[PDB]
């Protein structure tokens, strides 16, 4: 059996109040479209959550008319295809589940707009595990489609290694050594699952500072209003 | 509600809570322009106006 | 004592002391907005959308 | 002619249980929690309501309502994180409050001790229901075992299980029916409160000393009011923390997968506050036994005020019972981390001398003990 | 008495700010949420309508008609009378296009649905009680209060109008 | 040794609240009407809930689930017809029960009238959600056209309506936080009516002759109980024969039509028991005025106890007052009348005249009537 | 006395009528609704299928791999040693049927 559990990564967002790096998050959704999205889904993330975080109004609207999205029934009785806008969600792979487990060797490839959120050990785990290819251990022998993945649970993941070194070019120019791109798309992937990270960490700073003061002075108010009984001085004197 | 409350006695009393009430009206204006975060009166106003 | 003049000035009428809770919200929302949302910007520099925004 | 407070019909409950109420004047922190429950209630029908605003009670929609409100409504996932971790510190608060109960003496209350009882029975239901909504992967397999264990009932199981799921599986009935009984029950739990209160106020209060305070109480108003206060922004600095820097900390991640029927979870574990039943029910090899159990296990507080025969009635002045009292702590907290756990050798074992020791402690351990110190001390 | 009375006000005003901003955030919460927003920006329409028809869609979550006139049809609406009713307003001034004009669809004044396309005096004919809007809107056969009130727009091109 | 009616907590409250509460003898049937609100409130509580587990409150399965609780549900369609003729045997019993306190003069008990007051908003409030929920065509063009009206208010009366809305017009966060609201609302009614009968037993029921019968009291135990129990049974009677025999027979048939917002409804009305209303909003050809109207219709109560100049509290002995009553009453029902007829040559005149002469009857009628009467009677 | 309790006793046997009528309404309604009754109720196989045929069919809301597993099949099954099996059911006591074997056709272990 065993469970080998993914090791603490030091990841930028990992700290108390530090948040994501956005610039390695406009870096993990291109190799989410280019790489991940052929075969997996972010069915709960629209182009529209994209802006203001790692793309402005325009290159979103650009990036969500590069692809072709299903529009209601046209005016003559049938489906009719449009090129995508703002508001709508990243395209599916596969039409329906059922497509998606007999395209692929039988298995099927998760959501992941939860992938973080699921998994025990968070981007820890998923990095570690796009990391985690290597030849398997002399005494176990994977069936043919099957690859060996110490951290998947079973060892016996039905995917193809997705990262490989210069899979992807990066427009900004950072090298693409697989590393860096399992790096991004795990940002990437945490942001999706934790859309909020962000203005939580933010929100809790000012919960931390505020309470930090509210808590005394209530509490010198509590001693205040509270000091006549602690300075009481009883005293007894029977006949 | 009649003739009643009408009279000196409650005309003065009228004179001695008119300071109180009316600063009791502008604390409870300040405090719905705060709320509301009405725009409308904080954009006249010192560096608060700098938040929008 | 400033405290003292504090006192029989703007506190011991409940309702001034109303007033004064009230116009000490409006600038204190204010200023402990920009201060956290300051700390917040410095503790996480280059990172935010803001900081990086100017590249595109 | 008469103080308003003292005058109106209205007013006269209010002042008479919040203002003017005679409370001991040595009372410690741990009848803070007292408030701390009952504010915390609020919260979760304030939260609980407004995630009903955004949310249809539906197996093909249910997760999509709920990943919408946490990610799509204004503040939505604030409402949604403190809703789950309020939860899970109201249990805190909750068994906090029975443990002040069981230490203090405070079971000698009688009426006030049964109807907690029975406001423990219904919150934990409420829980139960509220874990159900989500429908993830861990809802809806929990739900199943947790249903599935009424049929050791004898007879009438499988009937009375089939009652409960609404049809044949937890399916679209089973969500929608717990639901709407998630809706009424915490209305069932205030009035139930309001009762608790009622039936308190007529025996003041026991102090930490356990002696009569009759002759020292004080107003309420401008004490613990304020107190109250200060132990609820503890309260609050607790649940920010919980939701601002770590909302999924009390929460297994596997219930972000939408709940499928055909795929069992590698592990089945219930929230946190449960498993220190559900250990128990591992525990009985028998499943009609272990079910007895589980419900024995809460229903053992209504016995306690037979089974105290210490003179004395509080836990302040009598030592050995006081080790004994931590015991059944310590027996809760191993029990809470062997639900936890799965079912393997070195658990099972464990578990099973956690529950016997938990219910030696109760019915054996604690009287026996108490008879000790009384012959100890001349009487 | 003015020391104690300032940690009572400093306690006061935090607790305010945390009250505002609360209740702040619950009003917010039952306020729209973002998928409505971003389904009430631009709408998509297309060249689709062919002259001298009227259609609709519910953009904004309101049945707006888009109505495609014939440039015969703006000759039509040249000839339809202005000052004797009640709004005036040449087609040319509500739209920039009277090739294509753009309306909100609800009926003000609780009508029944007056009858679409070129209606009997010139757009529409309302039924329940006279309006019987123009092909621009307009209140042409009554005083009814005011016309189906015209969407702003920032059109891309012709057969491309986009609406908001 | 205490009896345990009259020593227990509980016990005692119930005991000086419906078993020996002094009540007057001559209490005539009217005051049932009482009784039967709670009843029907109480089976307001239980159907509701039995239809909230299994209604799944969104826009593309409400009508789908109102369909499946009617058709392929064991005896829904019973739950929810008896919904439907409750909530108007509900209001039937609500518009008897405030005519009998104008009538008998029982608003000169002021908290417990202004409470009803109170009750009478937020039960109709809760009555319109519930309307909504249903998602027909009636239902989603009614909302529609009701919450626009909120338009009306000057600057901020813009901003209520999507707040409300939850978007841009009535959408799914409308019908989910109808849903929401509807269930929370009537335990709310239930804890104002309980601090109702709180007001109301201070000064006890008023008797039809009006005068104080202190010297005539009897107990409520052995006597109302079994003539409450008769009311409540006569009124199912009424209730068995709505949901029964023509279930149907209070609502518009184009109710039974999914919600299309492209296609308004040829006629359009809200229910039966708010065209009164809708009969002065559509007499007001000011949006605003219409607005203040709705509003005034019903906080015209709040004036009646001010109003009220007659030296006797009871209209037994006042013949001209009890003609202008049912001039009142006349009046109302044509209100309702008109309400349902479109707006037409001649029911729009007969609107106006109706809705001037309802607050001319209230306002002036009334208090003239009642002096002239006392000069009449030497005081 | 014997009157006036025949009456009392009559109102309160049809009152113990309605009551129990009224609260069975309820109580079914709790039940199992028409329509769950009639799709994962049982549903009915189909037995003219050849040997060694797994009649792939959907149903209690999982597939349903009906094999008519073949004499073969049967002895291998039989002749499998269960001590050596990770479930501890052995052949014969898992099937009523041999050569017409049931199963759902999902897997454990996902
Ligand atoms: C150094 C390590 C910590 C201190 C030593 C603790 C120890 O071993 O015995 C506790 C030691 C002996 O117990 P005690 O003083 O007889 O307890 C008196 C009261 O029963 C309990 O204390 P109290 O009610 O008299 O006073 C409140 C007290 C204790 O408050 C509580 O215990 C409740 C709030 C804390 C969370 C609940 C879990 C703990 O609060 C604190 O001590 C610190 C603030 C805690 C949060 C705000 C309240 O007491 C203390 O150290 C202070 C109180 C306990 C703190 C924990
Ligand atoms: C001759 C047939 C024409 C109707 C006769 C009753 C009538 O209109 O006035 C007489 C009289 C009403 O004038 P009142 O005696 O001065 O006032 C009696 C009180 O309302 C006190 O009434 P109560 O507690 O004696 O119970 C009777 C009450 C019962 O009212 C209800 O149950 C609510 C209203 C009906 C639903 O209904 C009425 O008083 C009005 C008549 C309702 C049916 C027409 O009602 C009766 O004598 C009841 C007759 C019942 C059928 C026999
Ligand atoms: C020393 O005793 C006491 C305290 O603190 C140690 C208290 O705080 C209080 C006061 C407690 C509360 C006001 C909160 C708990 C009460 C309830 C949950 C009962 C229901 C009443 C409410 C006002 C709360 C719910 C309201 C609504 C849904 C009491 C009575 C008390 O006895
Ligand atoms: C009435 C008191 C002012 C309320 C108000 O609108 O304040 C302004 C603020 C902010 O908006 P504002 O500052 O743009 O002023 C209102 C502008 N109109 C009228 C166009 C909406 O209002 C709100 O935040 C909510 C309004 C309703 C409050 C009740
Ligand atoms: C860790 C758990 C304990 C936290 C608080 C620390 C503590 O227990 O301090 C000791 C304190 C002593 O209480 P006291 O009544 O003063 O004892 C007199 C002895 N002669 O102990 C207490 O006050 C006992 C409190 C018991 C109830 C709350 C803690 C248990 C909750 C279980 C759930
Ligand atoms: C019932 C219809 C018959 C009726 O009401 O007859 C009048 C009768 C008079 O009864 P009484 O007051 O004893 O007569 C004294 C005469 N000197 O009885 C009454 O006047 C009793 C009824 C008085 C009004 C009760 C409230 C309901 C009225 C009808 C619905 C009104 C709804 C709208 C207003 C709210
Ligand atoms: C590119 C950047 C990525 C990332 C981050 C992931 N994938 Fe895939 N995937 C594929 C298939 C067939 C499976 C099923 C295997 C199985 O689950 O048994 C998967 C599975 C995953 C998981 C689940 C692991 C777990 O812990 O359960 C995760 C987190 C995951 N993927 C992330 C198929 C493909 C592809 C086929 C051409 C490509 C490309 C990718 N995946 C790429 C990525
Ligand atoms: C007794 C107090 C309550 C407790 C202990 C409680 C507990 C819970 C819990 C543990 C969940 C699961 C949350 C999650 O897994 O994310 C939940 C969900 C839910 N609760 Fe409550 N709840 C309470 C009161 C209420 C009330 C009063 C309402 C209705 C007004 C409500 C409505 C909901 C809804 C709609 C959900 C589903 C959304 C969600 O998962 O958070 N709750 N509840
Ligand atoms: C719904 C959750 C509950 C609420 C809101 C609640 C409310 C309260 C409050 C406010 C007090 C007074 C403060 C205090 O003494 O601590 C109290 C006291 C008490 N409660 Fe509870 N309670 C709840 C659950 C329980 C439970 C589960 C029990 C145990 C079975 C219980 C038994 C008692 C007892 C015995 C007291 C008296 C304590 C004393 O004064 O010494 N209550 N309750
Ligand atoms: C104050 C008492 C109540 C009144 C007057 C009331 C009134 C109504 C009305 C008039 C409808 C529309 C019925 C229809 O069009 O078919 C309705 C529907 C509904 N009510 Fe209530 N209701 C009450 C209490 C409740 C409660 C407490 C609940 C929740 C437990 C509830 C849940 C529902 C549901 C789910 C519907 C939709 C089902 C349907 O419309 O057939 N109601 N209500
Ligand atoms: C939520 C619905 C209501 C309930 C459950 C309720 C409950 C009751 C009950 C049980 C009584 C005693 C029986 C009786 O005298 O009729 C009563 C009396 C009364 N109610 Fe209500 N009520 C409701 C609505 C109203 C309304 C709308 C008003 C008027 C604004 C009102 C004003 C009164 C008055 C004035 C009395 C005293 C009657 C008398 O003294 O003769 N109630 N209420
Ligand atoms: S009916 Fe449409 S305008 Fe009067």
């Amino acid at each position: 059996d065993l469970e080998l559990h993914a090791p603490s990564y030091p990841w930028s967002h990992r700290g108390l109040l530090s948040s994501l790096d956005h610039t390695s998050i406009r870096r993990g959704f291109q190799v989410y479209k280019q790489v991940c999205s052929s075969c997996h889904s972010m069915d709960y993330v629209a182009y529209r959550h994209l802006v203001g975080v790692c793309y402005t109004e325009e290159e979103a609207k650009a990036l969500a008319e590069e692809v072709e999205v299903q529009d209601g029934p046209n005016e003559d009785g049938e489906m009719f295809m449009r090129p995508g806008k703002l508001s709508d969600y990243f395209p599916k792979p596969y039409p329906n589940p059922e497509a998606a487990r007999a395209a692929n060797n039988g298995a099927l490839p998760p959501d992941l707009s939860y992938i973080v959120r699921a998994r025990h050990g968070g981007e820890d785990y998923v990095f570690s595990l796009l990391t985690g290819y290597c030849e398997p251990p002399t005494g176990v022998s994977l069936r043919e489609g099957l690859y060996f993945n110490p951290y998947f649970p079973g060892q016996a993941i039905a995917m193809a290694p997705p990262i490989y070194n210069e899979v992807l070019e990066f427009d900004d120019g950072t090298p693409a050594t697989m590393s860096q791109v399992a790096k991004d798309v795990c940002t990437f992937l945490r942001w999706a699952s934790e859309p909020e990270h962000d203005h939580r960490k933010r929100m809790g700073l000012k919960m931390l500072m505020m309470m930090g003061l509210l808590l005394p002075l209530v509490y010198a108010m509590k001693r205040h209003k509270w000091s006549v009984l602690k300075s009481r001085k009883l005293a007894y004197r029977p006949p | 509600m009649l003739s009643r409350f009408l009279g000196p006695r409650y005309r003065e009393l009228a004179r001695n809570w008119i300071p109180t009430a009316s600063m009791w009206g502008a604390v409870g204006a300040v405090g719905l322009v705060w709320a509301t975060d009405w725009r409308l009166i904080l954009d006249w106003v010192p560096y608060i106006n700098g938040k929008f | 004592t400033l405290t003292a003049r504090l006192y029989s000035l703007l506190f011991r009428r409940t309702s001034t002391f109303a007033l004064t809770i009230a116009v000490g919200a409006l600038f204190f929302e204010r200023a402990f907005d920009q201060g956290a949302d300051a700390i917040y910007e410095h503790i996480n520099q280059g990172k935010l959308w803001k900081h990086i925004k100017h590249k595109y | 002619m008469t103080n308003i407070r003292k005058s109106h019909p209205l007013m006269k409950i209010i002042n008479n249980a919040f203002i003017d109420l005679p409370a001991p004047s040595n009372i410690s922190s741990w009848w803070n929690f007292g408030s701390l429950l009952g504010i915390c209630l609020i919260l979760q029908i304030l939260t609980g309501l407004f995630l009903a605003m955004h949310y249809t009670s539906d197996t093909t929609t249910a997760f999509s309502s709920v990943t919408h409100i946490c990610r799509d409504v204004n503040y939505g996932w604030v409402i949604r994180y403190l809703h789950a971790n309020g939860a899970s510190m109201f249990f805190i608060c909750l068994f906090i409050h029975v443990g002040r109960g069981l230490y203090y003496g405070s079971y000698m209350f009688l009426e006030t001790w049964n109807i907690g009882v029975v406001l423990l029975f219904t919150v934990m239901a409420t829980a139960f229901m509220g874990y159900v909504l989500p429908w993830g992967q861990m809802s809806f397999w929990g739900a199943t075992v947790i249903t599935n264990l009424l049929s050791a009932i004898p007879y009438i199981g499988t009937d009375l299980v089939e009652w409960i799921w609404g049809g044949f599986s937890v399916d679209k009935a089973t969500l929608t029916r717990f639901f709407a009984f998630h809706f009424i029950l915490p209305f069932i739990i205030t009035a139930l409160a309001a009762v608790h209160l009622l039936f308190l106020h007529e025996t003041g209060s026991n102090n930490p000393t356990g002696i009569s305070s009759d002759m020292d109480k004080i107003p309420f108003h401008p004490y613990y009011t304020i107190k109250d206060i200060l132990g609820a922004l503890f309260m609050m600095l607790i649940l920010l923390i919980l939701v601002l820097f770590s909302p999924d900390l009390l929460g297994d991640p596997d219930n972000y997968t939408p709940a499928n029927p055909l795929n069992t979870p590698p592990h089945i574990k219930p929230e946190w506050y449960f498993l220190f039943a559900y250990a128990i029910l591992r525990s009985i090899p028998n499943k009609l036994g272990g079910v007895l159990a589980l419900v024995a296990s809460i229903l053992i507080l209504i016995l306690m005020p037979m089974l105290h025969t210490s003179k004395q009635r509080s836990m302040m002045f009598r030592p050995l019972s006081q080790c004994l009292f931590w015991m059944l702590v310590a027996d809760l907290i191993t029990l809470t981390w062997i639900g936890g756990q799965p079912v393997e050798h070195p658990f099972i074992i464990i578990g099973q001398l956690a529950s016997i020791l938990y219910f030696l402690i109760i019915l054996v351990l604690m009287p026996i003990t108490s008879i000790i110190e009384n012959n100890l001390l001349k009487w | 008495k003015g020391f104690s009375y300032l940690i009572t006000a400093t306690t006061t005003v935090g607790v305010a700010y945390a009250a505002k901003n609360a209740v702040s955030q619950f009003v917010s919460s039952m306020s729209a949420s973002a998928d409505v927003l971003a389904m009430s920006k631009i709408e998509i329409k297309l060249s689709d309508i062919p002259e001298g028809k009227n259609m609709a869609f519910k953009w904004r979550g309101k049945p707006l008609f888009v109505r495609h006139r014939t440039k015969k049809e703006i000759d039509q609406e040249a000839a339809v009378e202005v000052s004797q009713l009640r709004d005036p307003q040449h087609d040319l001034e509500r739209v920039k296009k009277p090739e294509w004009v753009i309306l909100i669809g609800v009926c003000t004044h609780l009508g029944c649905v007056p009858i679409a396309n070129a209606g009997d005096f010139g757009g529409y004919y309302c039924p329940c009680h006279g309006s019987h809007y123009d092909a621009s809107g307009r209140i042409r056969k009554g005083p009814a209060p005011l016309n189906l009130e015209v969407p702003t727009y920032e059109f891309t091109s012709d057969d491309l109008v986009i609406v908001g």
